[PDB]
């Protein structure tokens, strides 16, 4: 099934934050309405924040996370969780190799903000 | 539905 | 029900990251084995990261997130979600007032690391 | 925080299923747009299905689960989870006593159907 | 990534329940420690329960859900969610055709029981 794609309400401010846990440099692309809106890149095996940014979901509300490592797309896992019918998390993990820890790039999207 | 069309 | 308490696997490194979305200054305390292991303090209405740290879940694995504003405990909501039976997120939202957006301090705990 | 309340898309069919794990008889009321649409009453200490039904979210999509035992409202916990941006689960647990297993009535809402 | 595989606490009773939303007859296999412990078969386009059972996670805690239609494995989506650090849901959706509603068999695993 498709992973890393989330429908947000239109024109909504949301946070996106990426962490790295791999010897390979992680490239995280965040697309809004099929266009690149943010790109994070960094290397860490200690969960360093490689990027954090506030974006807007635009007229379509379509947000997509893509992760690649040295040009190779990583395998993604994702889910959305809603607490008290209000607080939203869109969560992404990714695997760039064979150990299947799925933390090589971890991406957290959260809304509402403010 | 199980069918050639599907 | 109790919120903000999570049983992690023992002796496991985890990330804890706090975001702020409120006029109030958020004090986020992270307890491991019922003992204070990290304290964040910050204010933002734009999802700023007010703290991010790598901790060890220790011998008990018990991790607890407390949030207060000016000494008053915020109301917490939390859950844990696991993707592909491997990637773990422990999620906390909190409300310091009466609008019930539950984003005033948002805390994300993730493991495994590395 | 409020628990057991979920906003669904309007005019959408959803499944609601209740399981019992308690000596107390569980009364589960499922409200759609603030009016009861289904009521289940059963007792089991081994996860018996005490009710299952297809409902329609109606004009406004508001769905609320209430649980009571002998007229006493139980303490609720809840969350919503979305898989592949399409498959939705709304989850409710409830505690009627002091052991805090939160399984005394378990309610699972799922959509889309068909 | 692998879907439909969950590590439960060892030697723990859990409920497993399957719902059907498809023209095709769904076959749901539930494995514990790599051996079949339950099999459900049924057909419904109305979210009917095609099976519900109480199982024991055994010494390994490994539980796997498989879904197939006419010998063809369905595409699975899954996640585990924990509420108040106690109530666990292991959730599976599945797609047997072309429309990506992922509800053709829906499997809910819940614990603790009693
Ligand atoms: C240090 C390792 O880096 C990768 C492999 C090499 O490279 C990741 O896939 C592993 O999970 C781990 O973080
Ligand atoms: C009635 C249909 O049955 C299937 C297709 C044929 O078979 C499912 O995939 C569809 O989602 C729908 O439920
Ligand atoms: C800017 C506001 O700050 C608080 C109330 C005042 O202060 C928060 O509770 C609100 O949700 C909002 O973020
Ligand atoms: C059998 C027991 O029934 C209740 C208490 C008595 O009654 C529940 O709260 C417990 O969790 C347990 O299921
Ligand atoms: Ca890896
Ligand atoms: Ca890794
Ligand atoms: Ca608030
Ligand atoms: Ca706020
Ligand atoms: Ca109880
Ligand atoms: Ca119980
Ligand atoms: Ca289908
Ligand atoms: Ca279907």
């Amino acid at each position: 099934a498709t992973q890393g794609v989330f429908t947000l309400p239109a024109n909504t401010r949301f946070g996106v934050t990426a962490f790295a846990n791999s010897s390979g440099t992680q490239t995280v692309n965040v697309l809004v309405n099929n266009e690149t809106a943010a790109t994070f890149s960094g290397q860490s095996t200690n969960n360093a924040v490689i990027g954090t940014q506030v974006l807007n979901s635009g007229s379509s509300g379509k947000v997509q996370v893509q992760v690649s490592v040295n040009g190779r797309p990583s395998d993604l896992v994702s889910a959305q969780v809603i607490l008290t019918n209000e607080l939203n998390f869109a969560l992404v993990g990714s695997e760039d190799g064979t150990d299947n820890d799925y933390n090589d790039a971890v991406v957290v999207i959260n809304w509402p903000l403010g | 539905k199980a069918a050639k069309a599907c």
